[PDB]
């Protein structure tokens, strides 16, 4: 899942 | 639509090595694929085009192969920039999709905390609050244990914890724990304590502080 | 130099609009279409619609109806809007370029924006200093930072002395407290030795309020 906080898949 | 499959989800290899990417589409695409880089923070960047054809100021590490419903980005000698989420995008069929990604993981030596504790300053206790933060740096693996105790009281469900992505350069993590307390229960104590545990440490590292 | 610049990060009210302006240079808007793709928590990766260079539109299927690109040439904007927006609309935004006309293969992106979909106030953060101590110096590295806290929506940028301090700099994500505010730190190890001679800054901007703070952290 996509974490907008990172831009990163968490 | 065309469902664009993208496995595994996690790769984690150590650097030098060579690591592929699969992407599997639901139907026949040709080599109608591109594949992007996404760093943290970042927007994404085209790595390859149409399954094979390579991006001007790209690294030549990077390269693509396949047709039909199978693909692999592949890069020869992974290095500690490479850490990011890669994703596919197929083109052949309107509209355009994207797939779910793979994230990119690196292997290194592993590496203790330095820890480091911060009382609450004086102008957040002005409002009402107070945070005490407790600061693990740059180390590896990820799995760390934070223990707070405040009057040898230990504390929990009171704090919360933060950790970055890999660092791009050494490949270390970092992490903050942060207790919260009102001001009121703040101040009807005294020793404050965070206590590190880290496969890279030989004990549990204590830092603490007594209030003023 | 091809560069596409988008307008800052915000808060929607549930069931309205979001408007989002994409200002490109270093190309024509008569020479390229300009896309725009999003990227949610639930749906990753989509593309929404396109505007080409003559002016004609295309919409992804689940959009037609609520979704409007339009642009100035001449002023080189394009113009992102989408109607009644719900909280799964909450993504980052981007305004993209392919590397040929008529393509779909994006070479250029935006910095994104990152919508938050609430029914929420925008809020402000209070910036505290993490002063660096004996409890925060080890073998002459001095560990320093701002705690950022209690804030509406996501983002804040965090910088350090304007931008020329940046190795060693870890600005950690951001956590939801329960107060539905969110609350971050940012910390740089320094030599203590530069503790003396040195000014620590970190430069917080909260676009969505408008908010900028410059917090000088001094040893206590
Ligand atoms: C959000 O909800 C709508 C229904 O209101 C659903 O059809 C759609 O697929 C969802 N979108 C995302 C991005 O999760």
């Amino acid at each position: 899942q996509f974490d907008l906080s990172t831009r990163r898949l968490k | 639509d065309i469902l664009l499959t993208q496995s595994p989800v996690i790769l984690s290899v150590s650097p030098g090595e060579r690591v592929s990417f699969s992407c599997r589409a639901s139907q026949s695409i040709g080599t109608n694929i591109h594949w992007y880089q996404q760093r943290t923070n970042g927007s994404p960047r085209l790595l390859i085009k149409y399954a094979s054809e390579s991006i001007s100021g790209i690294p030549s590490r990077f390269s693509g192969s396949g047709s039909g419903t199978d693909f692999t980005l592949s890069i020869n000698s992974v290095e500690s920039e490479d850490i990011a989420d890669y994703y596919c995008q197929q083109n052949n069929n309107w509209p355009t999709t994207f797939g779910a990604g793979t994230k990119l993981e690196l292997k290194r030596t592993v590496a203790a905390p330095s820890v480091f504790i911060f009382p609450p300053s004086d102008e957040q206790l002005k409002s009402g609050t107070a945070s005490v933060v407790c600061l693990l740096n740059n180390f590896y693996p990820r799995e760390a244990k934070v223990q707070w105790k405040v009057d040898n009281a230990l504390q929990s469900g009171n704090s919360q914890e933060s950790v970055t992505e890999q660092d791009s350069k050494d490949s270390t993590y970092s992490l903050s724990s942060t207790l919260t307390l009102s001001k009121a229960d703040y101040e009807k104590h005294k020793v404050y304590a965070c206590e590190v545990t880290h496969q890279g440490l030989s004990s549990p590292v204590t830092k603490s502080f007594n209030r003023g | 130099q091809v560069q596409l610049k988008q307008s800052g990060p915000g808060l929607v009210q549930p069931s309205q609009s979001l408007s989002i302006t994409c200002t490109v240079s270093g190309f024509s808007l008569t020479n390229y279409g300009v896309h725009w793709v999003r990227q949610s928590p639930g749906k990753g990766l989509e593309w929404l619609g396109v505007i080409w260079s003559g002016g004609n539109t295309d919409y992804n299927t689940p959009f037609t109806s609520r979704l409007s690109i339009n642009k100035d040439n001449s002023k080189s904007q394009v113009f992102f809007k989408m109607n009644s927006l719900q909280s799964n609309d909450t993504a980052i935004y981007y305004c993209a370029r392919a590397l040929t006309y008529y393509d779909y293969e994006f070479a250029y992106w935006g910095q994104g924006t990152l919508v938050t979909v609430s029914a929420a106030s925008t809020k402000g953060p209070s910036v505290f200093p993490l002063a660096p101590s004996s409890k925060s110096t080890s073998g002459g590295t001095a560990a320093l930072g701002c705690l950022v806290k209690d804030y509406f929506p996501e983002p804040v940028t965090v910088s350090w002395n304007s931008g020329a301090l940046t190795s060693g700099v870890h600005t950690f994500p951001a956590v939801l407290q329960s107060s539905g505010l969110y609350s971050l730190s940012s910390v740089v190890t320094v030599p203590s030795s530069s503790l003396g001679t040195q000014t620590y800054i970190c430069n917080v901007n909260h676009k969505p309020s408008n908010t900028k703070v410059d917090k000088r952290v001094e040893p206590k």
